[PDB]
């Protein structure tokens, strides 16, 4: 009666985890990242411009590479 | 070389290593058995299947149930065609190998391979125009062809 | 959805250049050169190209002029 | 691996700190060749510190002592 | 391509415009190695090579050799198809 | 019922020794055994017999919550003194009938 | 040893006219296919193959995919060696070497080559 | 030279007689 | 059974060597699933012999057709019996009596076009109780011969499959027995042998991409056949000569040799001495002497595949009196027709 | 049994017998006659050439269906070419004329 | 600076041959039948990197083990 | 012997490999491709002798732990 | 000379062995042992001179007379 009841009743109412290997930079970049053990995509979009530029051996145009592949494949820091 | 051209009218035709004559290269065009009317007025045809046949009287006029797993095997270059072109498998070999897993998928793309995709129906002996007829597939859980009562 | 062609038989006749016309015009579509006439309703290229022909929007002489017109414009 | 990823990171850190040039010229070859082995090898080294890092396991430590002894013994 | 079938007696020079050899030994096989033997009713100087593009001695295995025959075993390379033609 | 597990068994096409009934048999036994559980879902019920006599559904081990309804449905037979039948059954809650092959559409990690 | 192989030593051939225990229309040669042919998924798989190969060359520098292109005979004639390519670059062979190897680690990148790896 | 092949049939005599 | 019968059932049943039938009277001493054990009656005794008979029953073999053999006994403990009585009942009889099909409550009438020409409908119940349900052993046969490219081999490593598709091989590269085996599995792992493979541009390319070889040896395992779903239940292994055992062989081996032990020593407990050891010898040395197998072939491997056919439509069903018919469809038992007492047919 | 491409014959291209070989099903001559009566002369062409015995078609459809394009080459069937070369191998000189 | 590379290229040796050949070959992607040589090229610029990088490596299971030897003995 | 074969010919190869294809192929008295092809073709073999031959020789790396160990207990 | 102690002690080892266990072992026909044998066992015992297989089995030895010694 009851499961007869429910059916008249129903009648009624009618990415992150890619390692470094997934960027393809400059060796300037991978070099960096991997010293800085920022190795998965996961841990790099946490950092910041500014605090990553201060590594060694990166400026301008590494970071400038990393932000826009990052962007190219609809990524971002924060 | 009378027996090679005929292996006949001289006699005695001369027998193989078995006590069989052997055939002769005009024995091979020739009569029931050769090229003339087994390979060349008919022939055995890839994309064909062949099952018994059940009675499903709810079928519409125009349609037959073929069986799912018949229609996977008939239809397998369309089904790759379509898990190429639909993004689900990014080379032929691939797509083989996921229709033989049977995934989930396959069978969508199964389903809207045969939508509108007659299938000929025949039996063994064709005695006038009606032993050959199309229909329009509907894919049935089974192993036996459905076919209309009133054909 | 199709059943009969008994309606384009009727607009073209002889049951095998409807064959014939609608194979052109399924063709047609099928390579990325021409589209629909008719509402698609999930409808394979044939079924449309035989909607098509019922609704008198296609026939053989319609696809030759056409045909025809994009040679002429193909100048340009 | 993980373990591993830390050794080469530390590895290329003190590298950076070090100097490439510098460390070339401590380890008697060119800045090139440091530069190379930072992705040729490192990673390996790493990898080989890591699964050394573990130590001997009690079982494995007893067969090879056994072993030692055999070879060792008249 | 084709518009008519003739048929007619064949003359012995037709029939040796059709032949691409002379079929002078009965052997077929070398019952060791079944390579076809040099002069027999399966023989790759005559009727053509049985692997594609493969000379059958062995010093020609490529695409790239296609056109020229052998010298040590005088067969030329091509498909195997054509075995079904000569 | 939905498994069986004896012990010096591999398939159901075998015999046990000591025991008169096959072991395809004792399954199509098994599968006409009628139980409740109140509790659970999926219990595994074990049956240990030794000795001549008929091995009935009296001898399955019995916890709380499963109810044997009648005692008396015989499981196999021990034609030999020295003769041991030890089984896990697996019974669980269902609907309808759903045959083993349509049991293993994913194996489950069988 | 001998006495094995003359023992193998093949029986007269088999007629494949050889009526099957039916004696009907069913004869051995009905039975036996054509070993050397290319199953069409194959032929197909070889066509994309080759498309593959091309998208995949394509998105690499000038001279290091002619420096593939030519170490394999890929829509070419017969392969080139190193020295040749020196020959046709004019540049050391090891030049070349590192070249295509470098060229090999850039096509084994990730996003690079899952549709290479696909079709093993 | 039969069914929808007739034309077919037909345009190459057209082809033919040229 | 024929519930309706002809009384020639019986006359069928025996005089066709299907069923075991006693040789002489007495009382079953011992019964078992694959045996029977008689003290004869000392009437039947002759003076010199111990009044004992050993019926050994055929277990799950494979008949010509591919259909299941098998003998259960149809006696009990204790239980009399006189020469001529039917033992164990084969393939196909019950009690001694020929009982080649179901006796199925039948109706008559037409319901809904799903027995329209010859179409028969079955309820589900029918298929519930696996009761035209049928066992097809199978043979399938794996045989590594000798190429000139070099021997045929057994192992279990098999390039381009996977760990979890050699799964069910033990280490010597054939199937457990008992695995449950799909159309498609592996059940004998083989290679050939190959060389020269002449491989093209853009596959050389991609070879040397992905630091891949290409295999020397080519897969030529036995699969099952795709459809086909069953359990091994049986391997027999054939190896030439002077070819030596794999470790699966000398398992089976060594199974063998305790089986003809043990059924030796039990004839012996049972019940001469002489005869058992000597025969003990001759069984030993027939189990390993190494078997006369075509020219060229190193080692077959025969795999017993046992399917279990339940019903479907398409399935062909008849009774005695020439009517024919294929079940078309299967129906709940809800929607059957039914009598008075809710009985459905 | 069901087959869209599989093992072929050896000395004719065309597939092989039944269910044991993989093979296809024999569409005879009576087939062909039910064929003609209807107007079906691309269904019997194709029937006939490439889906049976046309060696270069029947790989050209193959790769032509698994991009979706539904056309075929037909070409001549290689059991016709056989033809031919077994009367040329009697004493009789068979050709096609108009090359 | 070249006393501590030996000094750590001993140690380090020492770990490989009580770690195993299957171990460290697989590790450092070597072929096997190889991995010897590699010891003679490798480990000692190995070494000298670590000794460079200040890097601090010990060898106490070494000692260990020679206990242990001397149980059996 | 199997695995005693394949130890066998894991040491042949390394102890050629560390002396030297050129290097072995100088003091053995023949060309240096006689030795890479020895290596492809022979050397199992050899060593599956050796391995019934029961020649088999203790691993380096163990014979540089029992070194070690006779340095350190005297 | 160290070449000759090894073909002399492999050689009589190999003898010892048997013919058809050294066949089987190196997969070569018994009609070739004898050809095989008398060409390649100079070269091998050469190699193995060259790559001084048990020496360090004998300075092992060495080292394990010592070590008793001192205990
Ligand atoms: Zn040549």
């Amino acid at each position: 009666a009851t499961i007869l009841a429910e059916q008249l009743e129903a009648f009624v109412d009618l990415i992150l985890l890619r390692p470094v290997d997934d960027l393809e930079l400059t060796v300037r970049s991978a070099n960096c990242l991997k010293a800085e053990a920022i190795h998965y995509i996961g841990d790099l979009v946490q950092r910041t411009e500014v605090e990553l530029l201060k590594t060694p051996n990166l400026g301008k145009k590494s970071l400038t590479e990393i932000k826009d592949v990052l962007a190219s494949r609809g990524l971002s820091l924060g | 070389v009378d027996a090679l051209l005929d292996n006949g009218r001289r006699g005695r035709a001369i027998t193989g290593s078995n006590k069989r004559p052997l055939k002769s290269l005009a024995d091979m065009i020739k009569g029931k058995q050769g090229r003339f009317r087994q390979n060349l007025l008919g022939k055995r045809v890839d994309y064909s299947g062949r099952s018994v046949i059940t009675v499903g009287p709810y079928l519409r006029l125009h349609q037959c149930g073929l069986p799912k797993k018949m229609a996977l095997e008939l239809f397998k270059p369309f089904i790759y065609g379509k898990l190429e072109l639909r993004g689900l498998a990014t080379t032929i070999k691939a797509a083989k190998k996921m229709v033989e897993r049977e995934e989930a998928v396959v069978w969508d793309i199964l389903d809207e391979v045969i939508r509108e995709h007659p299938v000929l129906l025949n039996r063994a002996p064709t005695l006038h125009r009606l032993g050959i007829q199309a229909f329009e597939p509907v894919l049935i859980e089974g192993k036996a062809i459905q076919l209309h009562p009133l054909v | 959805a199709r059943v009969t062609v008994q309606d384009a038989v009727e607009k073209i006749g002889n049951r095998f250049d409807l064959v014939l016309v609608a194979a052109r015009r399924a063709r047609q579509m099928q390579v990325g050169g021409k589209d629909p006439l008719v509402p698609e309703e999930n409808d394979k290229t044939t079924v449309i190209a035989l909607r098509e022909i019922e609704e008198g929007l296609i026939n053989n002489q319609i696809l030759d002029v056409r045909e025809r017109q994009e040679q002429q414009e193909q100048e340009a | 691996r993980n373990e591993a990823l830390r050794i080469e990171s530390a590895l290329l850190n003190k590298i950076a700190m070090l100097g490439t040039e510098k460390t070339a010229e401590a380890v008697g070859v060119d800045k090139s060749q440091i530069s190379r082995w930072k992705r040729d090898w490192i990673p390996k080294f790493s990898m080989l510190l890591a699964v050394l890092e573990w130590g001997v396991v009690d079982d494995d430590m007893a067969r090879l002592a056994r072993q030692v002894a055999a070879i060792l013994t008249n | 391509e084709f518009d008519a079938i003739k048929i007619a007696l064949a003359s012995p020079d037709m029939i040796r415009s059709w032949s691409f050899g002379e079929v002078k030994k009965p052997e077929t096989i070398n019952y060791r190695t079944f390579k076809p033997e040099r002069d027999g009713l399966f023989c790759a100087r005559i009727f053509g090579p049985v692997k594609d593009y493969e000379c059958l001695c062995g010093k020609y295995k490529r695409l790239k050799h296609r056109g020229v025959i052998c010298e040590k075993c005088g067969v030329e390379v091509t498909q195997t198809k054509v075995r079904r033609e000569r | 019922v939905t498994e069986v597990e004896i012990d010096g068994v591999l398939h159901e096409y075998s015999t046990k020794e000591g025991v008169q009934e096959d072991i395809l048999e004792i399954l199509l036994n098994l599968k006409g055994l009628a139980v409740r559980v109140q509790g659970k879902d999926e219990v595994i019920l074990t049956l240990n017999k030794s000795g001549i006599g008929p091995v009935t559904a009296a001898d399955i081990t019995h916890d709380g919550d499963v109810e044997i309804v009648k005692p008396q449905h015989v499981i196999c037979h021990l034609t030999d003194e020295n003769a041991s039948i030890s089984m896990r059954i697996k019974v669980q809650r269902g609907r309808g009938y759903v045959p083993a092959s349509t049991r293993i559409h994913s194996e489950e990690d069988e | 040893d001998k006495i094995r192989k003359v023992l193998k030593i093949a029986k007269e051939p088999i007629s494949m006219e050889t009526p099957i225990g039916d004696d009907e229309d069913s004869h051995l040669g009905d039975f036996i296919e054509d070993t050397t042919l290319e199953l069409p998924l194959d032929s197909a798989t070889t066509e994309s193959l080759r498309a593959a190969t091309h998208d995949v060359l394509a998105g690499l520098t000038a001279r290091e995919a002619k420096v593939l292109r030519m170490r394999f005979g890929i829509d070419m004639n017969t392969d080139y060696t190193l020295e040749e390519v020196g020959k046709q670059f004019d540049v050391t062979r090891e030049r070349i070497r590192q070249i295509e190897a470098k060229a090999l680690r850039k096509l084994r990148h990730p996003s690079r080559s899952e549709v290479l790896r696909s079709f093993l | 030279p039969a069914g929808t092949g007739y034309a077919y049939h037909q345009d190459r005599m057209r082809r033919r007689a040229a | 059974k024929p519930l309706v019968g002809t009384g020639m059932e019986r006359a069928v049943a025996v005089d066709s060597g299907v069923t075991a039938v006693a040789k002489r009277g007495g009382v079953v001493q011992y019964v078992d699933a694959s045996r029977i054990v008689i003290k004869v009656n000392e009437d039947e005794m002759y003076p010199g012999e111990a009044g004992i008979d050993i019926y050994n029953l055929t277990k799950y073999t494979r008949s010509n057709q591919n259909t299941c053999i098998n003998q259960m006994p149809c006696v009990s403990l204790g239980e009399p019996v006189e020469r001529g009585d039917v033992l164990a009942d084969g393939p196909s009889t019950d009690l001694g009596e020929l009982a080649l099909g179901q006796n199925m409550r039948v109706a008559f009438m037409p319901w809904n076009g799903y027995n329209f020409e010859d179409s028969i409908l079955v309820s589900e119940r029918v298929v519930q109780e696996d009761r035209f349900t049928t066992i097809h052993i199978q043979e399938l046969a794996c045989v590594s011969r000798d190429t000139k490219l070099g021997p045929e081999e057994i192992t279990a490593d098999i390039p381009n499959v996977g760990e979890a598709a050699l799964s069910k091989l033990d280490e010597s590269g054939i199937v457990y027995i008992g695995a449950e085996v799909t159309g498609g599995d592996i059940l004998v792992g083989k290679v050939t042998p190959k060389g020269e493979t002449q491989l093209t541009p853009e596959e050389k390319l991609l070879r040397a991409i992905f630091g891949e070889k290409a295999s020397d040896v080519k897969d030529s395992s036995l699969r099952v056949p795709n459809g086909v779903s069953g359990t091994v239940i049986d391997v027999q292994v054939f190896t030439r000569d002077g070819v030596e055992k794999d470790k699966r062989a000398l398992e089976i081996e060594e199974m063998q040799l305790k089986q003809a032990k043990k059924d030796l020593s039990e004839e012996l407990q049972i019940l001469l001495k002489h005869e058992f050891e000597k025969k003990l010898e001759a069984k030993r040395r027939k189990i390993t002497q190494g078997d006369d197998l075509a020219p060229g072939v190193l080692k077959i491997v025969k795999v017993y595949l046992a399917v279990k056919r339940r019903i479907q439509p398409g399935d062909k069903m008849a009774g005695r009196h020439g009517n024919k018919g294929v079940i078309s469809k299967i129906n709940p038992i809800e929607d059957m027709p039914y009598d008075e007492n809710g009985t459905p047919v | 049994h069901a087959r869209s491409t599989g093992s072929y014959s050896l000395v004719t291209q065309q597939p092989l017998g039944g269910k044991a070989q993989f093979g296809g099903q024999r569409f005879g001559e009576m087939e062909v006659w039910a064929l003609e009566a209807y107007g079906a002369a691309y269904t019997l062409q194709e029937m006939l050439t490439v889906k049976s015995d046309d060696v270069n078609g029947r790989t050209k459809m193959y790769k032509n269906i698994v991009d979706g394009n539904h056309q075929m080459e037909p070409g001549m069937p290689e059991s016709f070419n056989v033809l031919l070369k077994e009367i040329r191998s009697l004493g009789i000189n068979i050709e096609l004329e108009d090359e």
